[PDB]
C-alpha cells in the first residue's frame, strides 16, 4: 500500500532486498542440488526425466540432468552454469561440484542470517580456496615410469575408475581395455572428434566390437543395388565429389536445335558425358567407389558390369573419418584421378549385425580414426552406455598427458579439511568462523558416498576423522567391505585436475550468491 | 405400435423385444446367486451408493435380491418370488430362484422352435404334477422313537448350516439350533430365541445361556444379588400417573394448599409401592421408566427394580419366568409370581447384563454370539436365524426328502418317463421342465469345482435302475447314498421350491406385450 | 491322465487378488 | 515448501511447478514392479501350443486376430515409461532372433516379480540387480552343456523340418503343420549361401491373394508380379522366354535439358514427321535382331508401339516397378539395359513357361514362372479364406524362416518343452548356496524366476503346477537329468528327445541375456520426472 506516487517510476517491477532476498537465494540453490544428491559413488542411482516430446532420458550425469530441470530461479540457475563448465574442463566434476557448492552456502546460512556482512565472508572463501588448491599440488603422485606397462596400467586404472556410478557393474574390464587402446590410435593431438560411436540394436553388452576403420549405414538405394557383391580381400576406396546422373545439368544452360541432326546429337551427348565420367573413374582399381552425392541408375548397371561396388548419400562427417582411416584422399573431379588418392584395405564386407546392414571397413594399418559399435537391448539402454564411453575417454586422453593423480573417493577431502583446521586454529578473530565453515562443507562428499548405500554414515565418517588426524592421508570408504580401506594401496586413482577444478568453480559459485543484495525482476513477460 | 403413436410420454414393447428383455432381465437373477447353492459356494458383499454405506457380507439370495434394486418390471418378478419363500420357510431361497431361472431359459429356447407360449405353459403344467408326485412318493416319515427323531433334527441342522459362513464350527452351533428348539416345546414364535451379538473371541466361543439375560442394570440403591427370588413384571406407570381426569387444575387461594397437595401426590405413590410390595417379591421388572421417588422406596424394601428392559421384554419374561403381565395391583392373592436361583449380573463382552439363572419354567433361552467382526457377527446371526426357522417348522411336519440332488434327479425321472408317453408338440416341453431340474445338481457340482459331467451322467444312471437314495457326495466328488451320509432336506422347504418356480415362472411366459407409463419426477 | 479339467473364467478372478492388495495397503500404512 | 516460504514470499525453483510430481523412496521401485505385472498379465495368456489369440483394433477402425507378440505389443497405447521399455525387450529380441516374442516378457517380468521380496527384506536395490548377474551366468555356462545336432544343411533336413514344426506348432496354421513346415525348408535351402552361413532376406519374397485355403500356399521357383500385357490381343503363353529387361520409354528418345525446337519451314515441319516415325521402327527392330520374345519395362508404350509388339510376335507387360525389375533380372541371369541401342543377346534373361493366372470373377493376372536356370531367388504364395489367416499366415511363416536361418547361423540346439528352464532352475539353486554370503535370498530368486515359463506353460496347458513341477524336477534328480518337459497331451511320456521339441541355443541365450539387462535398467531409478497438465 506504500509505493502509491501520482506517476509511477517503471511500470510494475518486482524488488526484494536484504536478509530474505539472500536466505531465498540459498535456499533455491539447496533445493535444486536435491537432482544430484542420490547419484554420487558407485552406488548411486539413476533418474529418469520425460521431456515435451514424450521422451524418457535415463542417466545419472550431473551434466545432463541439470540441464532438463527447467530451472527458472535467478539463484539456482548458479549451479547449473558451473555444471556446463565442467562438463569441458573436467568431466567427473558435475554430481561432486554442485554438491559441494550448495553445502558451501549451507555452512554459512545460519550466519548470514544475523549481520556478517558477505564483505568478509567472499574474502574468506578466497583465503579458503588458494589454501585448498594449494594442499593438492602438495601431496599428488606422479609416476617416472612413462612408455613402459606401468603407464598402461595407470591409464587402465583410470578408465576403470571413470567408468564407475555408470550403468556398468562387469563390464568395465570389458569396455576399459577399448578405451585405453583406442585414443592410443590417435596422432598425437588426441582430438576426440577421430573417435566415433554408433550404436546397433541387438545383443548384450559383451557383444560390442571396436572396429580400427570406419563404416556407413548403407543408405538410400536404386534398383540395381541388390547386385554388386560385397566379397573384397584387397580393395582400393575412391572418395568422390562427382554426380553421376543423367540429370545433372548447370541449372542455367538452355540447348536450342534447329535441325534433327542436332537434337539425335544432344540426346546423344548427354549420355556421352556421363559415360566418360564413368570410364575415367574406371581403369583405376578403385573396386569400391562411395560419393556423398547421388550415383544414377545407368552409373549402377555400369558399376556392376565392371565387377565393381559404389554407394552414394554419404555423410561428409564419414568420408572425413574414411579419407583418415583409409590413408587417402578425397577428390571433387574425376578428370584427374590416379592410384595416388585412393584408399586401401584388406576387408570390405556387408554385415547384419542386428538384423540392419552396415558396410564395414578394416585392415588399413594407417587408421588415424576408429569407431566403437554398441550393441546393447533397447535404445535407451545404448544411448547410457555411450555417455558411458565419452567420459572414460575424456579421463584416459587426460590422465596420458597428465600423469598427477590423486586418491579417490573422500580420503583427499579428508585431507583437506584438516590442512584448513591446522590453518584455521592460527588465526585470530572472525576468520575462525568461516576458515572452518569452508573445510566443513568439504565432508559432504563422503558422507554422500555413504548415505546413498548406507556403511553406517556416523560412525564410518568418525573413523575417516580418527585415521586422518594420527596417520595416513589416503583412507577413504570402501564397496565391498562396510569400513575403511586404503584407496591408495588399492589404486583408486583420480587426475589431480578433477579437484582443483572442483575446488574453483564451488567457490566461484558461492561467491555469486553471498555477493547480491537485490533482485529486479522487470514485468514485462509475454 | 411405434407407428401413429396417441401415448402422451408412455412407450410400449411388442413380441419383438417385450419377451426378449424380459427374459434377459430375469434370467440374469439366477446368474447372480447361482454362485452361492450348494456348500462349496463362495459369498457376495453388497455395497451402498454412500450416506453411511453399511456394507453387508452375506451368502443367502432372499438378503442379496432384496437389496440390489431391480429396476426391470419382469424381472421383479423372480425377486418377490424369492421373498416369499424367505418369508414361509426360511431356506431354499437360492435354490427356487436359480430353478425359476433355469425354466425361463429353457422357454426361450423353445419359443425359438415356434412352440405356441400356452403349449409350453400346458407342458410345465403337467411336467410339475407328475414332479408332484415323485416328491409325495419318496417323502421319509419320522413318528415315535426319539433316538432316532432327535438325529433327523441334527441332519436338518448341519445341512441348512453347511452353506453358510458356520462352517468349520458345526460342532458347536449345530446343537444351538436343535437344543434351542426343543427346549421351548410349545409354538414356533421364533422370537423366543434371543441373540446377542458381542465382539471378542472366535464362532467356535459361542454358548447358549440356559438362562435369560436382561439390559439396564440393576437400579442405583438397591441389592444387586439375592438367592431364591421371587419375581413380579410389571406393565404399569411409575410416575406422572395423571389419573384420568382430563382438562383438571387446581386452584386454591394460596400456596398453603398446594404444598399440602404435593405431600397428597407422594402418599399415594408411596401406597402405590406398597400395594405392589405386600405380594412378597425380591425382582420388578416394569415396562414403563422408574422415577427418583420410587427407585427410593423399592431400595428401602430391599427389591430391586429393572425399568424399560424392552417394549416386549416383560411379555417375554413372562413366558420365561411363568408369571402375567400386571399392569395393575389390586388383588395380590390373584398374581402370579415368577422364581429363580441367581439374579447376579454377569460380565459378557465387558458389558454387564443381568442373568437370571435356574428359572423355573423356562421356556425360553438366550444365544450368546462371539466373533472377531461385525460382518462375522451379522453373518453368523442370520445363519441362526435360518436354522432355527426350518427345525421349528421340521418339529411340526416330521416328512423329509433325501438332498444332495436326490430328491431332484427323482423328480426328473418322473417327468421323463411320463413325457415319453404324451405327444411330441407337449412332450418337448415337458422334457424341459425335467432338463431344468436336474440343473441344480450341475450347478452343485458346478460352483464346487467337480467335474459335473460325470456326476450327473452317473447320478441319472444310478436312479435310472433303483438307487432311489443317490446323491451327490460333495466331499469326494463322487456319488453316494444320501441315508447313509445323513443329508436331508425337509419336505415343506422342497415342495415350496418345486411349486413356487412352476407358478412364478408362468407369468413371464404369458406376457407378450409390456406397456410403461410415463415416470414422474424424472428431469 | 489330468482327471479332469475346470475352467474358471469370471470376475472372481480379480476380486480373489484386489482384496488382499487394499488389505496391504493399510497393513503397510501402520509399519 | 514451494509457493510459500518461511518470510510469506513465493518461492519458485523450476517451471510451474505446482503442475509436477515427485516421489521416490522405496514407491518408485514398486510402481515399476507392479506396472510390470500388468505387461505380464498380458503375454503370459499367449504362451504355449495352447496360447490364445488377442484381437487388435486400430485407431483407424481396421482389425486384425494374431498371436506374434511382436503384432501384439506393437499395438498398445500404454503410456508408461518403463511399460514401453517392456515393448522394446520383445523389439530386441525379435530383431535379432526372432522367436521368443512371448518369453522376454514372461521372464523379464517374473524377476521383477520375485524381486519384490528382496526390497522388502531391506535388501539395497542395486545389490539385486548386481545378484542377478552372478546367477544368470550360472544358468547361461549349464545352458551350453547339453546341445547336440546333426544337421548339416545338405540332404539330412529331417531335424530341420522338424525344428519349424516346432516353431509353427504354436501358431494358428497347425492344418498345415506339414506343408508349411516343408515349404519354409526349401525356401530357405535353396538361397542361403553356405559358405558364410549367410541367408539374404531380399532373396525369398511373400506374396498372397485372398480366396482359397491355406493348404493352396505353394513354393514358386521365380518371380511373381502384377502381369498387364500392353495389347489385349497379346498371346499370354511363352514356352521359352528369351527375357529382355529395358528402363527405357518406348518412345522417340527426348534430351533431358530444355530443348525447344526451332520449326520454320515447312520442310522442316514434314521431315520430322519421317524422322520420328523411323524412330518407332527403330527401337523394335533392335529388340528383335537379339533374339528376344519377351520384353519387360519400367516404364509404359506408345500407342505406335503396340501395333509394332503385335506385328512383330513380341509380347510385353508396362509399368514394372522398380525391385520386380531388379528381382527378374537377377532370378533370369540377365541384366538392366539403359537404352534400346544398347540391346544385346548377352544381357537377356532365360526362363521356362511364362503365364498369367486368373483368379476367380477378378482380374489380378498373377505371374507364374515354371522354369528357370540356377535362381537364387524364390517367391512365397500364400492363400486363404480371409485376410486375417493370410497376414498372420505371413507372420507364421516369417517366424519359420528365421528359426531356420537362426541354425544356418549356429547349428547348436536344446531341447524345449520346459526342460532347458527347469534344468537351468536347479543348476542355479545346486549354485546359490556356494556361497551365501550375501546374495543368497537373490540367487535363489533367479533360480524361482525361471520357473515362471513351464508353469505358464502347465497352466495354458490345463495342469497343475505345483503338482507338474514337482514331479519333473524330482525325476530330473533322481535319475541322470533326462530332457524331461511337460505337454498337454503328454504324447505318451514327456521325453523331449521322442517329441522333437528343438529349439535353438543362441535363441535361449539371447532371452537370458536381454531379459536381464533391461531389468537392470529399470530397477536401478529412484525418481521419475513426468509432467502432467498443460495448465
Amino acid at each position: 500500500m506504500m509505493p502509491t506516487p501520482v506517476i509511477l517510476l517503471k511500470e510494475g517491477t518486482d524488488s526484494s532486498q536484504g536478509i530474505p532476498q539472500l536466505v531465498s537465494n540459498i535456499s533455491a540453490c539447496q533445493v535444486i542440488a536435491e537432482a544430484v544428491r542420490t547419484t554420487l559413488g558407485p552406488r548411486g542411482m539413476d533418474k529418469l526425466i520425460v521431456d515435451g516430446r514424450g521422451k524418457a532420458t535415463i542417466s545419472n550425469d550431473g551434466a545432463t540432468i541439470l540441464k532438463l530441470l527447467d530451472v527458472v530461479h535467478p539463484a539456482a540457475k548458479t549451479l547449473v552454469d558451473i555444471a556446463k563448465s565442467q562438463d569441458a574442463e573436467v568431466g567427473d566434476g558435475t554430481t561432486s561440484v554442485t554438491l559441494l557448492a550448495a553445502e558451501f552456502l549451507k555452512q554459512v546460512k545460519p550466519y548470514v542470517e544475523e549481520g556478517l556482512h558477505p564483505q568478509i565472508i567472499i574474502r574468506a572463501f578466497r583465503t579458503a580456496t588458494q589454501l585448498a588448491v594449494n594442499k593438492i599440488k602438495e601431496i599428488a603422485v606422479t609416476v617416472k615410469k612413462a612408455d613402459k606397462v606401468e603407464q598402461r596400467k595407470l591409464l587402465e586404472k583410470c578408465a576403470m575408475t571413470a567408468l564407475s556410478s555408470k550403468l556398468i557393474s562387469q563390464q568395465k574390464a570389458f569396455f576399459a581395455k577399448m578405451v585405453v587402446d583406442a585414443v592410443m590410435m590417435l596422432d598425437d593431438l588426441l582430438q576426440l572428434k577421430m573417435i566415433g560411436i554408433k550404436k546397433v540394436q541387438g545383443g548384450a553388452l559383451e557383444d560390442s566390437q571396436l572396429v580400427a576403420g570406419v563404416a556407413f549405414k548403407k543408405t538410400f538405394s536404386y534398383a540395381g543395388f541388390e547386385m554388386q557383391p560385397k566379397k573384397y580381400h584387397n580393395p582400393k576406396i575412391a572418395l568422390l565429389n562427382v554426380e553421376l546422373e543423367l540429370k545433372a545439368e548447370k541449372d542455367n544452360a538452355e540447348i536450342r536445335v534447329h535441325t534433327v541432326e542436332d537434337y539425335q546429337a544432344i540426346v546423344d551427348a548427354e549420355w556421352n558425358i556421363l559415360y566418360d565420367k564413368l570410364e575415367k573413374i574406371h581403369h583405376s582399381g578403385a573396386k569400391v567407389v562411395s560419393s556423398k552425392l547421388p550415383i544414377g541408375d545407368v552409373a549402377t548397371q555400369y558399376f556392376a558390369d565392371r565387377d565393381m561396388f559404389c554407394a552414394g548419400r554419404v555423410p561428409e562427417e564419414d568420408l572425413k573419418r574414411t579419407m583418415m582411416a583409409c590413408g587417402g584422399s578425397i577428390q571433387t573431379s574425376v578428370n584427374a584421378l590416379s592410384a595416388d588418392v585412393l584408399g586401401r584395405c584388406q576387408v570390405f564386407e556387408e554385415t547384419q549385425i542386428g538384423g540392419e546392414r552396415y558396410n564395414f571397413f578394416t585392415g588399413c594399418p594407417k587408421a588415424k580414426t576408429c569407431t566403437f559399435i554398441l550393441r546393447g537391448g533397447a535404445e535407451q539402454f545404448m544411448e547410457e552406455t555411450e555417455r558411458s564411453l565419452h567420459d572414460a575417454i575424456m579421463i584416459v586422453r587426460r590422465a596420458i598427458k597428465n600423469d598427477s593423480v590423486v586418491a579417490g573417493g573422500g580420503a583427499i577431502e579428508m585431507e583437506l579439511s584438516k590442512y584448513l583446521r591446522d590453518y584455521s586454529r592460527t588465526i585470530p578473530g572472525k576468520q575462525q568462523l568461516l576458515i572452518g565453515a569452508y573445510a566443513k562443507a568439504l565432508e559432504i562428499i563422503p558422507r554422500q558416498l555413504c548415505d546413498n548405500a548406507g556403511f553406517d554414515a556416523t560412525n564410518i565418517l568418525n573413523k575417516l576423522r580418527a585415521r586422518h588426524a594420527q596417520g595416513g592421508t589416503w583412507y577413504g570408504v570402501d564397496i565391498n567391505n562396510e569400513d575403511i580401506a586404503d584407496n591408495f594401496e588399492a589404486f583408486v586413482w583420480e587426475p589431480a585436475m578433477v579437484r582443483i577444478n572442483a575446488l574453483t568453480a564451488a567457490s566461484e559459485a558461492a561467491c555469486l550468491i553471498v555477493s547480491v543484495d537485490e533482485t529486479i525482476k522487470n514485468p514485462r513477460s509475454t | 405400435a411405434p407407428v401413429n403413436i396417441f401415448k402422451a410420454g408412455a412407450d410400449e414393447e411388442r413380441a419383438e423385444t417385450a419377451r426378449l428383455t424380459s427374459f434377459i432381465g430375469a434370467i440374469a437373477i439366477g446368474d447372480l446367486v447361482k454362485s452361492t447353492l450348494g456348500p462349496k459356494g463362495m459369498d457376495k458383499i453388497l455395497l451402498s451408493s454412500g450416506r453411511d454405506a453399511s456394507l453387508m457380507v452375506t451368502n443367502d439370495g432372499a438378503t442379496i435380491l432384496k437389496n440390489i434394486g431391480v429396476d426391470n418390471p419382469a424381472a421383479k418378478v423372480l425377486v418377490d418370488m424369492s421373498r416369499v419363500q424367505d418369508d414361509e420357510v426360511g431356506d431354499g431361497t437360492t435354490s427356487v430362484t436359480v430353478l425359476a431361472a433355469e425354466l425361463l431359459r429353457e422357454a426361450e429356447s423353445l419359443i425359438a422352435k415356434k412352440i405356441h407360449p400356452q403349449t409350453i405353459i400346458a407342458g410345465w403344467r403337467e411336467a410339475t404334477k407328475a414332479a408332484r408326485e415323485a416328491l409325495l412318493s419318496s417323502a421319509v416319515d419320522h413318528g415315535s422313537d426319539e433316538v432316532k427323531f432327535r438325529q433327523d433334527l441334527m441332519n436338518i441342522a448341519g445341512t441348512t448350516l453347511s452353506s453358510k459362513l458356520l462352517t468349520h464350527h458345526k460342532d458347536h452351533f449345530t446343537k444351538l439350533a436343535v437344543e434351542a428348539v426343543l427346549r421351548l416345546k410349545g409354538s414356533g414364535n421364533l422370537e423366543a430365541i434371543h441373540i446377542i451379538k458381542k465382539l471378542g473371541g472366535s464362532l467356535a466361543d459361542s454358548y447358549l445361556d440356559e438362562g435369560f439375560l436382561l439390559d439396564k442394570k440393576i437400579g442405583v440403591n438397591q441389592p444387586k444379588r439375592i438367592e431364591n427370588a421371587k419375581i413380579l413384571i410389571a406393565n404399569t406407570g411409575m410416575d406422572t400417573d395423571k389419573i384420568k381426569i382430563f382438562g383438571s387444575r387446581v386452584r386454591v387461594d394460596s400456596t398453603a394448599k398446594v404444598a399440602e397437595i404435593e405431600h397428597a401426590e407422594k402418599e399415594k405413590m408411596k401406597e402405590k409401592v406398597e400395594r405392589i410390595l405386600k405380594h412378597g417379591i425380591n425382582c420388578f421388572i416394569n415396562r414403563q421408566l422408574i422415577y427418583n421417588y420410587p427407585e427410593q422406596l423399592f431400595g428401602a424394601a430391599g427389591v430391586m427394580a429393572i425399568e424399560h428392559a424392552d417394549f416386549a421384554g416383560v411379555e417375554r419374561l413372562a413366558l420365561v419366568t411363568g408369571g402375567e403381565i400386571a399392569s395393575t395391583f389390586d388383588h395380590p392373592e390373584l398374581v402370579k409370581l415368577g422364581s429363580c436361583k441367581l439374579i447376579e449380573e454377569v460380565m459378557i463382552g465387558e458389558d454387564k447384563l443381568i442373568h437370571f439363572s435356574g428359572v423355573a419354567l423356562g421356556e425360553a433361552c438366550t444365544i450368546v454370539l462371539r466373533g472377531a467382526t461385525q460382518q462375522i457377527l451379522d453373518e453368523a446371526e442370520r445363519s441362526l436365524h435360518d436354522a432355527l426357522c426350518v427345525l421349528a417348522q421340521t418339529v411340526k411336519d416330521s416328512r423329509t426328502v433325501y438332498g444332495g440332488g436326490c430328491s431332484e434327479m427323482l423328480m426328473a425321472h418322473a417327468v421323463t418317463q411320463l413325457a415319453n408317453r404324451t405327444p411330441g408338440k407337449e412332450a418337448v416341453a415337458m422334457e424341459s421342465y425335467a432338463k431344468a431340474l436336474r440343473m441344480l445338481p450341475t450347478i452343485i457340482a458346478d460352483n464346487a469345482g467337480y467335474d459335473s459331467a460325470d456326476l450327473v451322467a452317473q447320478l441319472r444312471a444310478a436312479h435310472s435302475e433303483g438307487n432311489t437314495t443317490a446323491g451327490l457326495d460333495m466331499r469326494e466328488g463322487t456319488i453316494g447314498d444320501m441315508a447313509i451320509l445323513g443329508i436331508t432336506e425337509s419336505f415343506q422347504v422342497k415342495r415350496q421350491v418345486l411349486l413356487s418356480a412352476a407358478e412364478a415362472a408362468e407369468v413371464i411366459l404369458r406376457v407378450d406385450n409390456i406397456i410403461k407409463a410415463a415416470p414422474r419426477k424424472r428431469v | 491322465r489330468g482327471k479332469g479339467a475346470y475352467q474358471d473364467r469370471d470376475k472372481p478372478a480379480q476380486i480373489r487378488f484386489s482384496n488382499i492388495s487394499a488389505a496391504k495397503a493399510v497393513a503397510d500404512a501402520i509399519r | 515448501t514451494l509457493a510459500f516460504d518461511e518470510y510469506g514470499r513465493p518461492f519458485l525453483i523450476i517451471k510451474d511447478q505446482d503442475r509436477k510430481s515427485r516421489l521416490m523412496g522405496l514407491e518408485a521401485l514398486k510402481s515399476h514392479i507392479m506396472a510390470a505385472k500388468a505387461v505380464a498379465n498380458t503375454m503370459r495368456t499367449s504362451l504355449g501350443p495352447n496360447g490364445l489369440d488377442k484381437m487388435m483394433v486400430d485407431k483407424d477402425g481396421d482389425v486384425t486376430v494374431t498371436n506374434d507378440g511382436a503384432t501384439i505389443l506393437s499395438m498398445m497405447d500404454v503410456d508408461h515409461q518403463i511399460a514401453k521399455l517392456m515393448v522394446e525387450l520383445s523389439k530386441s529380441q525379435d530383431d535379432e532372433i526372432g522367436d521368443g516374442t512371448t518369453g522376454v516378457v514372461v521372464l523379464a517380468g517374473a524377476l521383477l516379480e520375485e524381486a519384490e521380496q528382496l526390497l522388502d527384506r531391506g535388501i539395497h536395490p542395486i545389490r539385486i540387480a548386481d545378484g542377478y548377474e552372478q546367477a544368470a551366468r550360472v544358468a547361461i555356462e549349464h545352458l551350453d552343456k547339453i546341445s547336440d545336432s546333426v544337421l548339416v544343411d545338405i540332404k539330412d533336413t529331417e531335424p530341420l523340418i522338424q525344428t519349424a514344426k516346432t516353431t509353427l506348432g504354436s501358431k494358428v496354421v497347425n492344418s498345415c503343420h506339414r506343408q508349411m513346415a516343408e515349404i519354409a525348408v526349401n525356401a530357405v535351402l535353396t538361397v542361403a549361401d553356405m559358405e558364410r552361413r549367410d541367408v539374404d532376406f531380399e532373396l525369398i519374397k511373400v506374396e498372397g491373394k485372398v480366396g482359397g485355403r491355406l493348404e493352396d500356399t505353394k513354393l514358386i521357383k521365380g518371380v511373381i508380379v502384377d502381369k498387364d500385357f500392353s495389347h489385349p490381343q497379346m498371346p499370354k503363353k511363352v514356352e521359352d522366354a528369351k527375357i529382355a529387361i529395358l528402363t527405357c520409354p518406348f518412345e522417340p528418345p527426348k534430351p533431358k535439358t530444355k530443348h525447344k525446337l526451332d520449326v520454320t519451314s515447312v520442310e522442316d515441319y514434314k521431315a520430322l514427321q519421317k524422322y520420328e516415325k523411323e524412330k518407332f521402327e527403330e527401337m523394335i527392330q533392335q529388340i528383335k535382331e537379339t533374339g528376344a520374345n519377351l520384353a519387360i519395362c519400367q516404364w509404359g508404350f506408345d500407342d505406335e508401339a503396340n501395333h509394332l509388339l503385335l506385328q512383330n510376335n513380341l509380347p510385353a507387360v508396362r509399368w514394372v516397378g522398380g525391385p520386380e525389375i531388379e528381382l527378374i533380372a537377377i532370378a533370369t541371369g540377365g541384366r538392366i539395359v539403359p537404352r534400346f541401342s544398347e540391346l544385346t543377346a548377352e544381357k537377356l534373361g532365360f526362363a521356362g513357361l511364362v503365364q498369367e493366372i486368373s483368379f476367380g470373377t477378378t482380374k489380378d493376372k498373377m505371374l507364374v514362372i515354371e522354369q528357370c536356370k540356377n535362381s537364387r531367388a524364390v517367391t512365397i504364395f500364400i492363400r486363404g479364406g480371409n485376410k486375417m489367416i493370410i497376414e498372420e499366415a505371413k507372420r507364421s511363416l516369417h517366424d519359420a524362416l528365421c528359426v531356420i536361418r537362426n541354425l544356418i547361423r549356429d547349428n547348436r540346439v536344446v531341447y524345449g518343452g520346459g526342460a532347458a528352464e527347469i534344468s537351468c532352475a536347479l543348476a542355479v539353486s545346486q549354485e546359490a548356496d556356494k556361497c551365501p554370503t550375501l546374495e543368497q535370498y537373490a540367487m535363489r530368486a533367479f533360480a524361482d524366476a525361471l520357473e515362471v515359463i513351464p508353469m505358464a506353460l502347465s497352466e495354458n496347458s490345463g495342469m497343475n503346477p505345483i503338482q507338474t513341477m514337482t514331479e519333473v524336477r524330482a525325476r530330473q534328480v533322481k535319475e541322470m537329468n533326462p530332457a524331461l518337459g511337460i505337454d498337454c497331451l503328454h504324447k505318451g511320456t514327456n521325453d523331449m528327445k521322442q517329441q522333437h521339441v528343438i529349439e535353438t541355443l543362441i535363441g535361449k541365450k539371447q532371452q537370458i541375456s536381454l531379459a536381464t539387462q533391461m531389468v537392470r535398467m529399470i530397477l536401478k531409478i529412484d525418481d521419475i520426472r513426468k509432467p502432467g497438465e498443460s495448465e
